[PDB]
């Protein structure tokens, strides 16, 4: 079809608006910003109204199916907002979903919001079936290398100069959080009319709201920045994450990790990163973890790791998180 | 004769009577003057940081005859009556009293009705991140297009159980806990203007034993005024302070590496005297070990947590050698295995203290 | 001194009580409201039931000696109390320091009650309107446009009737999206322009609230909510926010191809549609024609049904497939004997009326074909 | 294989009477597992149903006209209570089989069957009061409605009454957790000393409920002691309730 980023979505939508929109990615505010673009565009070419409808086990197919035919006896134009589960659709609300693309027409701006799909629900007959003229916008949320250059385009976009620690900053504090980021920018930009968010205005009017998930954590082991290890491991647990995910996880990239310093001196890193099914992205950062630590640190590991484990499982679970951070010092040295 | 609790007695009535979060103020000022109105405002803060007051402002601030405004008036109808507590459409709801998905289907059915009075029918839901999630998904779907004169607050002493979505919805504002210098300035302003003689150290020590909270302040304001007859002196708030003192492992670990063998008892005394338990203790004591191990592994490894006693603790991973903790801890582990099994466990972790202070 | 004096047989005191019972559900939101507000004052006893959304007072006469007061009590209890005494007891209720003291015969109770300023404030009610109709035609506007309100709808304001309160006209619209029906009544009485919003709990008490009698309906309505008046039961009820869509302006002006059918056979042929209708969207189509109405039934089953009906037409040929149900609501709620209509092609508003009286009318749009 | 050590060929609707006596004074799943059930006693021509639960006891006793050997047996309470949803108000004449560890109940075209618990019901004789001196007669639908209405105001969690019993009046006072108070009085005749006895108002109006008699005997020894309820004109079914403390 049409696969664009949020900012071309902008450019697309003046165009001529399609017969289906489909806003993919598991960015809270990207999406929101362009459904919002998607329904300020509709509304200036007529589409006065507008419905949601989130897809629930228990989803109302007939209502929403009759709101396909429904005309407006009052309104003249209309939407149709869909909100996807967070493990997107099955073959029921696939079928449901093909008969409503079936059903479009020279209304219903169909809307589809919700997190990306996977390449078997890609390979679907509903998708297939807008796949001619529908625009697909990818709305993922932007890693840690490329934050810094996001925030900075968003704040040329508002009209605010940030400096480079600034952007640090906003990017330590508010690393998947991107929601609260702009609220800070329009916080920030409210507070100083000036425009010019020097390190200390911005350190005065920002809190550590960032989210991350186990994997965060286990990369920037793999890195090696203690630093930002401990920052996961604060903002995971006031989050109230179950300490047990992040041993599991922890568990099986680490004994990956220590069959591939074992088998380091026999064969290469390439084939021995081949035959374990490591993923492009990530072969240098193991190989740098390979390479900095040794085998004495893995084996440090691999005993805190079981103490740690055994003091959970034994029902006791106290102060689980000081052997976590214990952990992650050891493996950043 | 009414000697009222200076707690709500002193709470704020005007905007420029909150101490701190200035740019929390400036920001809702800036909002009622010249901008629209979020249709959303969220608050978090810590325990006793002025939320819930800085809501009941806002709320005083909507609805009133003068206009939506920062400053609306003094002792107006609506002002007054939301003071009181006895507002009608001001509706006040504890989360988690109403955590159910039928009581909060009930609640946003109420949203559609107009206001009794004023202009803005306010909600205010007091620790909203113990709503379920089937509530909080209600919550957000009334929130999304709420009449135009329907508006909700909501506060959270922790936010980050608060589901992302929430920011898609409400403008929120973090309350930073107050310094020891706010606390102490709205404390001496408090008891200048009750006639309470104190002294100026006697303010410090309760700000620092506030630990960030104005409430916690006021509290300890009027356990000192009551057990010192008005007359809060520096030794009264000392004693007083004493008597609720619980920082006896981090003094125990102090005193031990400072080879303070008398100091080690008479701590060891109070804490029994506390009535606390020694394995407890001794496990604790451990935990502090472990954590200025890893603090002097490196800068990052404290928290917010032991955000209170911070100072001390950097002090002791500077002047204490790696090898010197890794004895202690040892020291420490094997009595806490040797302890069921010694004489009444009071001795037991003082023996245990003594093969610690053996290491000189 | 300070002690309400009450006394009353149980037999005109059992209905008011149940009357007023009304909006005291399980939980109330705030604590007083789950209590009843008593006011001997004027040789009358006042009971107040609220719900912080719909007030119920019941009125009733006191003959016996009393003394005058306000005190808020328990609400179940009360009723439990008053209920539980045997046949034809002579309840003597008073108040004692913050106790309702129980007498009858033999029998006491010291009940503890609430301050009786401290229930809400039911004042500050400066109504605008106010207007006096007999029954029927009360009962005849929600008859005519109750089929059409919508429920359960994002669009708060299409929950609830509108009173249109204009002019001389009384009129009450309900909208549900497609569905459109307008009634309009003369009362009497010029009066300014207003558009009230009433909520469905409102009118579904409303219609539980009207009898059968002399009843003037003395209904007062303010800025944020209305109030009806039966001579011994009064009923004040909140209103919901938002705009409403502009029934006259989706009124057809310009077009004027009349349509005129009969109404029982309508009503047969639109009922063996709907036996076994369209299993998705169950609407039909038809086809008109000079004196003609041609409808098919057409099912994802593939069933088909074809009925041709005799009418008088004096337009062009059109199609339109509209909903089965509306437009059976809008005939059942009409109740005439012969309707007239039109209906035009492409996006037009199907207009049904009486082809007796111009008091009611109804709009539906047809699908998509 | 039965051997019924005790056979009656006896009125349902007379066994109704005597289940319906005391089935309300009965444990439900009790820690005294030998209270959770009903026993059955046979003396001569008499058949006694005794039911208790620690806090009520209810005993009937009834001739039957035919002459047994005496004999007591436990029968659960679900028994009692599957028995209770069979019998009817007819004439069919209903046989009980009591064998060592089994109850059986031929009845018309029916047959109940059930086991019996393995223990020894205690000898009501002795909770029945020793010295019933002083005595309350009156009307029973009168104390019914008296207890009703005093009963009123009652919670579940909180449930209990106070009689001042004095020359004449009898004082019915009930509070509540909410701290409000109900009283009733009634023109019983009696003869003695003023006394104050605190017992469950759900108890006494069972008990009340159980008796379809125009009036009521009570007596009591004293305050601390329990209270017989009985028939003012019949000796056929007596009850006790123990008094709560205050
Ligand atoms: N910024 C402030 N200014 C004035 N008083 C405050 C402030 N913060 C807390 N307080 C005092 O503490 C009391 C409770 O405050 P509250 O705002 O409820 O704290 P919380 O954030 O925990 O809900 C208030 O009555 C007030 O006396
Ligand atoms: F009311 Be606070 F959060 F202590
Ligand atoms: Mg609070
Ligand atoms: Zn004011």
């Amino acid at each position: 079809m049409i696969r664009l980023y949020p900012e071309q979505l902008r450019a697309q939508l003046n165009e001529g608006l399609r017969a289906a929109y489909l806003l993919l990615g598991n960015d809270p505010l990207l999406l929101q910003e362009s459904q919002d673009a998607v329904r300020q565009v509709a509304a200036a070419q007529g589409f006065e109204e507008h419905h949601t409808f989130s897809i629930d086990p228990n989803t109302d197919w007939n209502a929403i199916f009759s709101l396909c035919q429904a005309m407006s006896l009052f309104a003249s134009r209309q939407t149709l907002l869909l909100l996807l589960p967070e493990n997107g659709p099955n073959a029921a609300i696939n079928e449901q979903l093909l008969t409503l693309t079936g059903l479009l027409h020279d209304d219903l701006l169909l809307i589809v919001r919700g997190n990306k799909l996977s390449k078997a629900q890609e390979n679907a007959a509903w998708f297939t079936a807008l796949a001619n003229r529908s625009v697909q916008v990818t709305c993922q949320t932007p890693e840690q290398a490329q934050l810094p250059r996001w925030v900075a385009a968003r704040a040329k976009q508002l009209n605010l100069e940030l400096d480079d620690a600034a952007n640090q900053v906003l990017c330590y504090c508010y690393e998947g959080n991107l929601l609260a980021l702009a609220q800070a920018l329009e916080r920030l930009s409210l507070l100083w009319p000036d425009g010019k968010l020097t390190l200390p205005r911005v350190e005065q009017a920002v809190n550590d709201a960032a989210h991350f998930t186990p994997f965060h954590w286990v990369d920037a082991l793999l890195m090696g920045k203690s630093k930002r290890a401990l920052h996961i491991l604060q903002q995971l647990r006031l989050e109230g994450s179950e300490p047990v995910i992040l041993l599991r996880t922890l568990q099986r990239e680490l004994l990956l990790l220590v069959n591939l310093k074992r088998q380091s001196a026999h064969t290469p890193l390439r084939a021995l990163f081949d035959k374990h099914r490591v993923w492009q992205n990530r072969r240098g950062m193991m190989g740098e973890a390979l390479n900095r630590l040794s085998q004495t640190q893995l084996r440090q590991a691999v005993q805190l790791l079981t103490r740690t484990e055994l003091t959970l499982k034994q029902d006791y679970g106290q102060s689980v998180w000081a052997e976590l951070e214990g952990l992650s010092l050891l493996l950043c040295h | 004769m009414s000697y009222q609790v200076l707690a709500r007695k002193w709470r704020p009535q005007t905007f420029a009577d909150v101490v701190g979060q200035e740019h929390v103020l400036t920001a809702l000022a800036n909002g009622l003057s010249l901008g629209r109105i979020h249709h959303a405002y969220l608050f978090s803060g810590t325990r006793g940081v002025g939320k819930t007051s800085i809501a009941r402002l806002l709320a005083k601030g909507l609805n009133c005859e003068t206009g939506i405004t920062a400053t609306p008036c003094g002792v107006c109808d609506n002002c007054r009556e939301i003071e009181q507590g006895r507002f009608v459409d001001l509706i006040e709801i504890d989360a988690a009293s109403r955590t159910k998905v039928e009581d909060t289907r009930d609640l946003l059915d109420n949203v559609q009705y107009a206001p009794a009075r004023g202009r803005f029918k306010v909600y205010l839901i007091d620790e909203v991140h113990m709503l379920s999630r089937h509530s909080f998904n209600a919550l957000l779907k009334t929130l999304e297009e709420p009449p135009e004169h329907v508006k909700f607050l909501l506060a959270t002493t922790d936010p980050q159980k608060l589901p992302v979505t929430i920011l898609s919805r409400c403008l929120q504002f973090h309350l930073k806990a107050l310094d020891v210098e706010q606390i102490r300035h709205q404390l001496e302003h408090i008891l200048n203007e009750e006639h309470i003689a104190h002294e100026p150290r006697a303010l410090q020590l309760l700000a620092r034993a506030a630990e960030g909270s104005l409430r916690d302040a006021l509290s300890l304001t009027d356990q000192a005024i009551a057990s010192g007859d008005g007359q809060v002196s520096t030794q009264a708030v000392s004693a007083m302070l004493g008597t609720l003192d619980d920082d006896q492992a981090l003094s125990l670990v102090e005193a031990m590496v400072e080879a303070n063998g008398e100091r080690v008892m008479a701590l060891i005394n109070e804490a029994a005297a506390r009535g606390i338990e020694w394995e407890a203790l001794l496990v604790e004591m451990l935990g502090l070990l472990h954590r200025i191990a890893m603090v002097q592994l490196s800068p990052a490894a404290l928290g917010n947590d032991m955000a209170a006693i911070e100072l001390r603790m950097r002090e002791l991973a500077r002047t204490i050698p790696p090898t010197d903790i890794q004895l202690y801890y040892q020291t420490l582990l094997i009595g806490r295995k040797e302890l069921p099994y010694a004489p009444d466990r009071r001795m037991g972790v003082e023996m245990t203290l003594l093969r610690a202070l053996a290491f000189h | 001194g300070p002690h309400m004096k009450f006394t009353v047989e149980r037999e005109h005191l059992l209905k008011p009580l149940q009357q007023v019972s009304g909006p005291l559900g399980g939980r109330p939101t705030l604590p007083i409201l789950g209590n009843l507000l008593l006011q001997v004052a004027d040789g009358t006893l006042s009971l107040t039931g609220t719900d912080l959304e719909m007030e119920m007072v019941a009125r009733v006469a006191l003959v016996q000696p009393h003394e005058p007061g306000a005190t808020t009590v328990p609400a179940r209890k009360f009723f439990d109390i008053c209920r539980g005494l045997p046949e034809g007891a002579e309840i003597a209720v008073q108040l004692e320091g913050e106790r309702m003291l129980v007498r009858s015969g033999r029998s006491r109770f010291s009940l503890s009650t609430l301050p009786a300023a401290d229930f809400p404030n039911l004042d500050d009610w400066q109504s605008e309107v106010e207007f006096t109709l007999p029954q029927a035609t009360m009962k005849r506007l929600i008859e005519a446009t109750q089929f059409s309100m919508a429920h359960q709808d994002v669009r708060y304001y299409l929950n609830g009737m509108l009173f249109e309160t204009e002019g001389e006209e009384l009129r009450t619209v309900a909208t549900d999206g497609h569905r459109l029906a307008v009634c309009s009544m003369p009362i009497g009485q010029s009066l300014p322009s207003h558009s009230v919003i009433v909520p469905r709990k409102g009118v579904i008490e409303l219609m539980r609230m009207l009898d059968g009698g002399d009843n003037p309906l003395r209904v007062q309505i303010g800025s944020n909510n209305i109030r009806a008046h039966v001579g011994d039961f009064i009923f004040t009820s909140k209103l919901v926010d938002g705009r409403f869509p502009d029934y006259r302006r989706v009124l057809p002006k310009n077009p004027d191809k009349h349509l005129e059918a009969g109404c029982d056979l309508l009503k047969q042929a639109f009922a063996r549609a709907a036996i076994l209708s369209n299993e998705k969207f169950r609407g039909v189509r038809l086809y008109v024609s000079e004196n003609q109405l041609k409808i098919t039934a057409n099912n994802p089953e593939q069933e088909e049904a074809e009925e041709i009906l005799d009418v008088t037409y004096s337009g062009a040929e059109m199609e339109i497939g509209f909903n089965v149900s509306y437009v059976l609501d809008v005939l059942n709620a009409l109740k005439c004997e012969n309707v007239r209509m039109m209906l035009t092609d492409s996006v037009s508003s199907v207009q049904i009326e009486d082809a007796a009286s111009q008091s009611a009318a109804y709009v539906v749009m047809p699908m998509r074909l």
